[PDB]
Formats: structure tokens, C-alpha cells, sequence
């Protein structure tokens, strides 16, 4: 059954900006919704945590400019795992996200903190969403070659030859 | 395709060339004829 890849996948939400608007407030609270985010992922069992307790260069720079997302990492530490967690914002249009995997070796012989490795590139451009530079250029050059065989094959076509005087046109 | 056609070609134009190298280059009474001019210059000299 045929599926769009997940890299050119782009998702548009009018409802949730007409009613909230794009901030970095609300960013992650837009991509919630999007097919791209993982219900497995600690950030949503993070969600009900706080909706039940409710009830009941630039990286350091975005770190040091605000308080929620300090709050992700004091809820973020305890749970081990894939997270969503911000790149990079300026305003008042681009912000793109870090989608990285944490697994907190605590063995005994590591003396460095929890590993995080990258998983995908999420860009968040406007209100679109989008999501490998090799396939790029394999295709382009596919294409490019095969125009040049099509063009190849008419000009061969177009040539005609004689013994008297060789190939002419 | 290129090469073989070409081959061929310059094949056949080859033979042709010998062909016409072969062709090119391969270098390798009186007593009756005395009455006959005299019955002749007669025969003028009576119908002139």
C-alpha cells in the first residue's frame, strides 16, 4: 500500500494558529497533533504526569532564555528514552527541533552522563512541517541522465551515414 | 552500440579503401593502303 515518505511529509494546521497562534510557548504543543510525534516518546507519559498531578551556540543560549525549558530537563532526566526536545528558534517565523534518543548510562566505569544520539531533522518553517541529501542527488542525476539518453538517442537517430563520406547530418 | 558500430564501420571503409587501391595504384600493309590513297586521290581528281 503506498506511503508518502515521512521526509517530504508536510502537515498544515490552520485551526491551531488561528486559535492559538505560532510561539515557542505553544511550539511543541503544535507538533503534539502531528502524525511525527511519537505516542511512545516520555514526552507525552511526561503530559499525563502533569495533567494528572494537575488534576489531583545558540543551545545555550535557548537554555538560559526560558524557564520551561528548564522544566524539561528537571522532568526529562528522570525518564530515559526518545524525547523531543528544541534545536533552535528566531522569531517571529523559524524554529526547528532536536530529535535526539537519551539513554542515562549510570555503569560503574562512565564517567560521562547520558548518551544522546540524533534519530531525524525536523523543520518547522511558518505553519508547514518538513522532515537524505544522498537520495537527492542520486536523483537528480538519474533524471539528468535520463534526459541525456533520450536526448542521445533522437540525435542518433537524426545522424545518418554514407561511405563516401562518412556520418553527416 | 557506440563501439561496435564503429567498429564495424571503420571495418567496411577499410575494405573499400583497399579496394580502390587495387584499382588505382596497380600500374601496368603498307602497299595496300598505297593503292588505296591512289585509286582515292584518282577518283577525287576525275569527279573534281
Amino acid at each position: 500500500m503506498n506511503v508518502t515518505p515521512l521526509d517530504e511529509l508536510q502537515w498544515k494546521s490552520p485551526e491551531w494558529i488561528q486559535v492559538f497562534g505560532l510561539r515557542t510557548e505553544n511550539v511543541l504543543d503544535y507538533f503534539a497533533e502531528s502524525p511525527f510525534f511519537d505516542k511512545t516518546s516520555n514526552n507525552q507519559v511526561i503530559k499525563m504526569q502533569r495533567q494528572f498531578s494537575q488534576l489531583n551556540p545558540a543551545r545555550r543560549q535557548i537554555l538560559f532564555k526560558y524557564p520551561m525549558y528548564m522544566q524539561l530537563e528537571e522532568e526529562l532526566m528522570k525518564l530515559d528514552g526518545t524525547e523531543y526536545v528544541l534545536s533552535s528558534v528566531r522569531e517571529p517565523d523559524f524554529w526547528v527541533i532536536r530529535k535526539q534518543r537519551r539513554t542515562n548510562n549510570s555503569g560503574v566505569g562512565s564517567a560521562k552522563g547520558p548518551e544522546i544520539i540524533p534519530l531525524q531533522d525536523y523543520y518547522i518553517i511558518g505553519a508547514n512541517i518538513y522532515q537524505t541529501i544522498f537520495k537527492i542527488v542520486q536523483s537528480r542525476l538519474m533524471s539528468t541522465s535520463y534526459h541525456l539518453n533520450s536526448t542521445l538517442e533522437s540525435l542518433y537517430d537524426l545522424i545518418e551515414f554514407q561511405p563516401s563520406q562518412g556520418v553527416h547530418y | 552500440t557506440m563501439q561496435l558500430i564503429k567498429n564495424v564501420q571503420d571495418l567496411l571503409i577499410l575494405t573499400r579503401s583497399i579496394k580502390e587501391k587495387w584499382l588505382l595504384n596497380q600500374i601496368p600493309d603498307e602497299k595496300q593502303i598505297e593503292e588505296l590513297l591512289d585509286n582515292c586521290i584518282e577518283t577525287f581528281v576525275a569527279e573534281k
